[PDB]
């Protein structure tokens, strides 16, 4: 119903455990050789988008406390200059996160499903390639966040494109489950369950939702009901909608490079 | 019947051989090690002006 | 920094274009490895999909897929050392002849010694049961009984799962299904998903041959990859 | 190995002509090619360079914006393209082979040559002739006004004999070595600056002309030759 | 009988090892006891080499401590320029399971062979600028496990089949057959005077021969397992050999007798290449568990490890000048180390 204070003295323990997590896996791929697959350079991505975002968020709170404290006196013109920068830093960072996320279920899929015309195609410099482009579009997709600003309009399209990409990174893995599952029923059937499958799908995908459905229900309704009270009484936490996102990125390195046997033993 | 005496016939060969101690193998190995231990680079770096890998 | 200096390193880019030329050809070129019994018709299969010395090495391409397929020839009778090569390999093709009764039991022996080695644990294995209408030939005109030479086969009925070809006795195919449940009996145990089995029923004269390969060798690299995202 | 051009005679002043050089006997794509030049009574001057790969071209001075050179790897053929010929583009072109790696020996072939004729390091060989007879120890001298011992060890001075109706052919690499097919009569040293081509026992087939050429850094310069008469 | 030559030949056995157990007064350990150890050396990856396709199977130095050839289950040989990191020739072979690479005394010529029964032999320094084959030595029966050039036109190889052989290049003719042996010969290093050579073969034996001789000139049996690698101390008189089982064993051709085990009770994977130093001091061995150990050939202590690689090493190689250590591992990567003061 209001707006809330959750202490500045998480934000710190959450961006130390995912600054931490993300430092470990990066490091982890480059004290490997035999970590240099296009799979293990989008975990790479993922976790340096998620560094920057836990830092974004953590940044825009050390500012306002810093300045909030009236100690080392700042005028108030360049404050209305920054909460609009570090605003835009959360733009990009949260659509690298995303992308990289999707970069990761496309891949798997296509070893999946075209997995003998894939070491002729996929190279190191194609993956390279990818990531690199993905970066690119999220920049100018935050350069457009103040250019066009925002306009209900960059609210249309940032909502649609993340329930576009819940769907496909739903429907990807919802299929790799099935297939997997005739595979289980064909080991079997043999002289001498679906419980993996039905956990993994279920993890990775309930953390995406419980995880940033909140945020961007949010961002639906205050450019939809502004007004109804109820909706207020909901937007009211949005601090806890950015708790989640956090949590989001600290969780993200345990489920896609950590469940993973070599990088759990590189580390 | 063949492979038994050609293996009777090497083993005739084998044990006539001369023999020494082997505290002398033992002297003469380590005589050798100390003998060249100025001019082996690895036991002993060398300064990285001499060294052709770094320079 | 000198001139000499300068066409040298020109001469090592070019080298090392034409190997990168050459990783794309490597990767994406499936090694298998033909294991198999000096009656059993390797080659035989070998010149059917493809159409001193040593290793005999074929090659055959299906559906715009690379098989680089192998043959250890006059090496001794030991396997030991140069196993180890095989490794990292997509596949082990192996073929028994499944018609001669008698050196089944030598064929399951060089099975499983294939499957429980110190490196092949991740190599999947391909039969051939090769021979099949010599089978039909042998127990067609009655003569010396399976049950001759294995004992357990009195009490062996056809599983339910079967798919008799239309003309087959009964009997036949529990001849057929026979040797094909004592191999993936050596399958079945001593193992754990890392890699499994797949039974083939091959003639001499069947041309598709190569294509089962391909859907073999595509489970193979499917099962691994599922594992690897663990939804398997 | 066998190196023949052709494409030469006689051209009006401003023209253009075309120089072909058809290798055959070697693996053409793995040797960079040069073109070196003799004015009708003078020593010899580089011309131009194209490598393995035809990834990197040199040309000198007088001929840069002027002249080009192309190879074709298939064909076994290697061009140089004259466009606007002056009257100092009289001489007697040559189609060198060169290969470099470690240890290898540029300079190693020279073609027969081919005739045109139309209507900064500085090395100096103060000689200019030397009488000799047969069976006595000759010494050629070559200087050079750069020093040409690199930092790692290299000289790059190089030694060279054209006999009385020949094209020339290597003695000396790297100012210590010796070509394929060259008596160990023929010895080589020097000390970074000076450089001499001891002759040992010299024979009715060593009389010509010796030249010495640098590889530094481009452009390669010649002496002017030291002839030895007989 | 058969059983009285079999009684004969174990009375001549009990023999030898009577006549090996006496003259044992001391052993290396109590001589070295007194002996300044090593301090550890550390040895930094100085420089890498890239571009092997796939696992590398051998190397072996020029003799200049500069050129360096490698063997690669791809099918290639390249020849390394170490100091410059550069590719000199880059050879495409006929079989693709090349198990074995030597380089000539005169860096003339270079060698490859493996599962394919033959040896070739390729001219580096040919007129025409590509490197050539100029003879396929057949004759064996078996994988060829090792190569090495005793001069332009002698070569000595080793294969699976029971059987080493020296070969006359110019003919293609194996000059001299070596015959006892039970099972694959895997290793081979010369003397450093092309004069004998060592052998050992799957059988937990290693064998001296003599080249002109053919005789079998002595015979080690200390092992328990196979062994993988085999070369020789710089005096000529000593060679270390490491096996399957995780220990290294020094023999000495004089005792006729083992030395001095470099093993540890950590260690539970087998060797694969064993080099020493150019002083004998020091004897690199190279593991299974992805690094390579440096030893003391005197006092059978750990001084380093190479921990720089991702996979099996495969192949170790000092050079003349004593002055690089390269390893290639089943990680396509060739790393060159020496130390830093």
């Amino acid at each position: 119903c209001e707006q809330v204070f959750i202490k500045p003295e998480v934000f710190l323990s959450l961006g130390i455990v995912s600054l931490l997590e993300n430092i470990l896996v990066i490091l982890a791929v480059v004290r490997n050789g035999n970590l240099h697959s296009p799979m293990y350079f989008f975990l790479c991505s993922l976790a340096v988008a998620d560094m920057l975002v836990s830092v974004s968020n953590a940044l825009e709170t050390i500012m306002i406390a810093i300045v909030h404290s009236d100690y080392l006196t700042f005028e108030d013109q360049f404050i209305q200059h920054m909460d609009n920068i570090f605003d835009s830093m959360i733009c990009i960072s949260l659509v690298a996160s995303i992308c990289n996320l999707l970069a990761i279920a496309v891949d798997r899929y296509v070893t999946i499903f075209y997995a003998l015309r894939y070491h002729s195609i996929m190279t190191v410099r194609k993956a390279l390639t990818l990531i690199v482009a993905i970066w690119v579009c999220c920049g100018v997709c935050g350069v457009v966040f103040i250019v066009y600003s925002e306009s209900k309009m960059v609210i249309v399209c940032l909502i649609t494109m993340f329930f576009a990409m819940m769907l496909l990174m739903g429907t990807l893995y919802v299929h790799m489950f099935l297939f997997a599952r005739l595979h289980v029923k064909r080991i079997a059937a043999l002289p001498p369950s679906c419980m993996k499958g039905a956990v993994t799908i279920t993890i990775l995908l309930g953390v995406f939702i419980f995880c940033w459905a909140p945020f961007f229900l949010h961002l639906v309704l205050i450019i939809t009901c502004p007004t109804n009270p109820y909706c207020i009484c909901y937007t009211a936490h949005f601090n806890t909608y950015l708790v989640l996102i956090m949590c989001n990125s600290v969780i993200d390195p345990l489920i896609y490079a950590f469940r993973s046997l070599e990088l759990r033993n590189t580390f | 019947i063949a492979q038994a005496r050609k293996l009777v016939e090497q083993l005739k060969m084998e044990a006539n051989i001369d023999r020494i101690k082997v505290s002398k193998a033992a002297a003469d190995l380590m005589a050798y090690c100390e003998a060249h231990a100025k001019e082996d680079p690895l036991l002993t770096p060398v300064p990285a002006s001499e060294n052709p890998f770094r320079e | 920094l000198s001139a000499e200096d300068k066409a040298a390193v020109e001469r090592s880019k070019m080298i090392e274009k034409q190997l990168q030329k050459d990783k794309q050809v490597y990767r994406a070129t499936h090694r298998l490895l033909l294991l198999g019994a000096d009656n059993s018709g390797k080659s035989t299969i070998v010149k059917q999909m493809r159409i001193t010395s040593g290793i005999f090495e074929t090659k055959f391409q299906v559906d715009k897929v690379n098989f680089h397929m192998f043959d250890v020839g006059a090496q001794r009778d030991e396997r030991r050392k140069w196993i180890q090569c095989f490794n990292d390999v997509t596949a082990i093709i192996f073929v028994v002849d499944s018609s001669d009764y008698n050196r089944l039991q030598e064929a399951l022996n060089d099975f499983k010694s294939i499957w429980n080695n110190r490196w092949l644990r991740t190599i999947s294995v391909i039969l051939f049961l090769n021979k099949q209408d010599l089978l039909a030939e042998k127990v067609l005109a009655g003569k010396s009984k399976i049950e001759d030479y294995f004992p357990e086969f009195a009490r062996y009925t056809t599983p339910e799962d079967a798919t008799p070809e239309p003309g087959e006795d009964p009997r036949v195919t529990r001849a057929k299904y026979f040797i094909r449940d004592e191999f993936l009996r050596i399958s079945t145990a001593s193992g754990d998903g890392r890699h499994y089995c797949y039974p083939h029923f091959t003639c001499s004269v069947d041309t598709e041959n190569a294509r089962r390969i391909f859907n073999d060798c595509r489970d193979i690299i499917q099962r691994m990859h599922l594992r690897q995202y663990e939804l398997l | 190995v066998q190196l023949v051009e052709s494409g030469g005679g006689l051209v009006q002043p401003g023209g253009s002509r075309k120089l072909s050089c058809s290798a055959s006997g070697f693996a053409f794509s793995s040797f960079g090619m040069h073109w070196v030049r003799q004015a009708p009574e003078k020593g010899l001057e580089w011309v131009a360079y194209i490598s393995s790969g035809s990834g990197t071209i040199y040309y000198a001075d007088t001929v840069k914006g002027r002249f080009t050179i192309s190879r074709d790897d298939p064909k076994n053929t290697l061009f140089l393209q004259m466009t606007s010929l002056r009257s100092e583009d009289t001489a007697m072109y040559y189609c060198v082979r060169s290969i470099y790696y470690y240890g290898s020996s540029p300079f190693d072939f020279w073609g027969q040559g081919t005739t045109l004729t139309v209507s900064d390091i500085v090395m100096t060989q103060a000689t200019s002739s030397v009488p000799v007879t047969p069976g006595e120890s000759v010494s050629i001298s070559c200087r050079s006004s750069k020093s040409l011992l690199h930092s790692n060890g290299n000289t790059y001075l190089y030694w060279f004999l054209q006999r009385p109706g020949q094209s020339p052919q290597l003695l000396i690499y790297r100012m210590s070595n010796l070509a394929s097919g060259v008596p160990d009569r023929f010895s080589g040293s020097g000390s970074g600056t000076a450089f001499t081509l001891t002759i040992s026992r010299l024979e009715a087939e060593d009389v010509g002309v010796y030249y010495c050429m640098q590889h530094l850094e481009y452009p390669l310069t010649f002496g002017a030759g030291t002839k030895l008469e007989l | 009988e058969l059983d009285q030559l079999r009684q004969e030949a174990e009375q001549l056995k009990n023999q030898i090892r009577d006549a090996r157990k006496a003259c044992a007064d001391a052993t290396l350990s109590q001589i070295t006891n007194n002996i300044d150890p090593v301090g550890r050396i550390q040895m930094r990856t100085r420089r890498t080499l890239r571009g092997h396709l796939a696992k590398i199977y051998a190397m072996h130095w020029g003799t200049d401590s500069r050129l360096l050839v490698s063997a690669s289950q791809d099918g290639k040989l390249i020849i390394w320029d170490s100091y410059t990191t550069n590719k000199v020739h880059a050879i495409p072979l006929r079989s693709s399971w090349v198990m074995t690479c030597a380089y000539a005394p005169s860096g003339n010529y270079v060698a490859c062979g493996g599962l394919d029964n033959i040896c070739s032999i390729y001219n580096l320094k040919t007129r025409e600028g590509n490197v050539r084959v100029s003879r396929e030595l057949a004759g064996h029966t078996g994988y060829l496990s090792c190569c090495r050039f005793l001069d332009d036109n002698q070569i000595v190889t080793s294969s699976g089949d029971t059987t080493c052989a020296l070969w006359d290049i110019e003919t293609g003719q194996q000059t001299t057959t070596f015959t006892g042996h039970t099972g694959d010969v895997m290793s081979l290093s010369l003397a450093p005077d092309t004069r004998l050579f060592v052998s050992g073969a799957c059988d937990a034996s290693a064998k001296l021969w003599d080249v002109r001789e053919g005789m079998c000139r002595q015979t080690f049996t200390g092992h328990e397992s196979d062994i993988n690698a085999i070369c020789f101390f710089p005096n000529g008189n000593a060679f270390a050999t490491g096996s399957d089982d995780a220990t290294c064993r020094l023999f000495d051709l004089r005792a006729d007798q083992e030395l001095m085990t470099y093993s540890h009770d950590n260690i539970i994977c087998g060797i694969t290449s064993v080099s020493f130093s150019k002083s004998g001091r020091l004897l690199l061995a190279g593991y299974d568990d992805f690094n390579c150990n440096v030893w003391d050939a005197l006092k059978a202590d750990r001084a380093g490890v190479l921990a720089g690689h991702d996979n099996r090493v495969s192949c170790l190689g000092v050079t003349d000048d004593g002055m690089a250590v390269a390893t290639g591992s089943w990680d396509s990567f060739l790393k060159i180390w020496n130390g830093s003061s």
